[PDB]
């Protein structure tokens, strides 16, 4: 069925909270992977190596 | 000899595709934005020298990175990569030269490099403005194209000759 | 402004998609993460000490 | 002297992280937030004459695929399988747990079955009784913990270690 306006309106504003939460999470994701490759770039930089050859 | 190469420069101007080309001789139409931290390797014989390059590779991203020192960490060489058909890629690049010298070290020879010369007809930095940039700040300079192989060999290898003369 | 009607349903729409593409990118950098730990639990699993001795 | 690994497994939000942070850090925090990646921590406690060390392994309790999953488990002696006792859903899927926990470690590894959150209690939704009955019936230790308040958390992981001891020697 047709949504009003103001159902919309709610979607809309559910997607932009949504939106913020998965930013956030990415940025958590990123600092994760960076914090993780300083120590990696450090102790055993072999491992990314393109190819790989463990 | 191993030299520690680094890609540096925008996001989506060619670096990814210019180590593969240059190491592998592959190249990808489809590449997304590069996570993490990754290098390849290519060696050559510089007159009876075998020298390696260790070519280091990460996405162009211009916010603070817990990766940035150790990325720049024992680099000496740098290719500073814009694309030619993208004229914003260019006009930052003084701002990567910045971030280059804030944690590079002292010695390093460093090529600016305008990618995707195949797409001549988009084109919008001229080889002048570039050329002349890159002469005032003692940079090499080079026009290449990733996709069709123009001068990338020649690129990473002039690069690689300097710094061999150097050492 | 008072956007109208089309255009919330735009801004919604727009969202939508950019929804799916973080979701993508979230999986991508998720993959990247498992892929890089198994290669440091298999060669240097130390990195994963909390907290971190060098 | 000895080093034996041990994983935290079971559903996301139930305590594994703040578990383990209790028992190596004497440390607990609030923050809500989905662990990622993998760590762990260590803690040495000694056995009668033997110097032990828990080598303790944390990820989070997540049931797709991940390629980080075999060598999660790969080696390890012990494992405490977690539920919160104040949401029923985390106790109902143990038994996925366990399958997964036995399709990467002998079926004879030390498990034990943690009831955790036990300062939370007057919202119980998991009968002790029950989940400890459970346990017995499956080879498996049991106890409620509090990484809030400390309640059982260094009995929980001493009484694994011993477990294991026993087993090894
Ligand atoms: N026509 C053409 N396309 C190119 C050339 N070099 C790269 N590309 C295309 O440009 C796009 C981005 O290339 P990529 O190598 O991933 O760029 P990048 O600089 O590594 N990006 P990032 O910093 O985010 O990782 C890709 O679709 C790639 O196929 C080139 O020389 N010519
Ligand atoms: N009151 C109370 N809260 C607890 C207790 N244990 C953990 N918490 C809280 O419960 C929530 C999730 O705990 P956490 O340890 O992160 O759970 P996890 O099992 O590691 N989750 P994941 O598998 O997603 O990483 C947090 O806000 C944490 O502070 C406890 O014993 N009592
Ligand atoms: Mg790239
Ligand atoms: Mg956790």
């Amino acid at each position: 069925r047709s949504l009003t306006y103001e159902e919309v309106l709610q979607e809309l504003v559910k997607h932009k909270e949504l939106l913020r939460r998965k930013d956030t999470h990415i940025r958590e994701l990123e600092d994760y992977i960076d914090n993780l490759l300083v120590r990696v770039m450090e102790e055993t930089p072999s491992i990314l190596r393109v190819p790989y050859e463990p | 000899f191993v030299f520690k190469v680094v890609l540096i420069g925008e996001s989506g101007v060619g670096k990814t595709n210019l180590l593969s080309r240059f190491t592998r001789n592959e190249f990808s139409h489809d590449s997304r934005t590069t996570i993490g931290v990754e290098f390849s390797t290519r060696t050559v014989m510089l007159g009876t020298a075998a020298v390696k390059a260790q070519i280091w590779d990460t996405a162009g991203l211009e916010r603070y990175r817990a990766i940035t020192s150790a990325y720049y960490r024992g680099a000496v060489g740098a290719l500073l990569v814009f694309d030619l058909t993208k004229h914003q890629t260019y006009a930052v690049v003084e701002r990567w030269l910045k971030e280059l010298y804030d944690h590079a070290e002292a010695t390093i020879v460093v090529m600016l490099v305008g990618n995707k010369s195949d797409l001549s007809q988009a084109r919008e930095v001229p080889t002048e403005e570039a050329r002349m940039f890159a002469e005032n700040n003692g940079l090499l300079f080079l026009e290449t194209s990733a996709l069709d192989s123009t001068n990338v060999e020649l690129a990473f290898e002039t690069v690689l000759k300097e710094i061999f003369a150097k050492v």
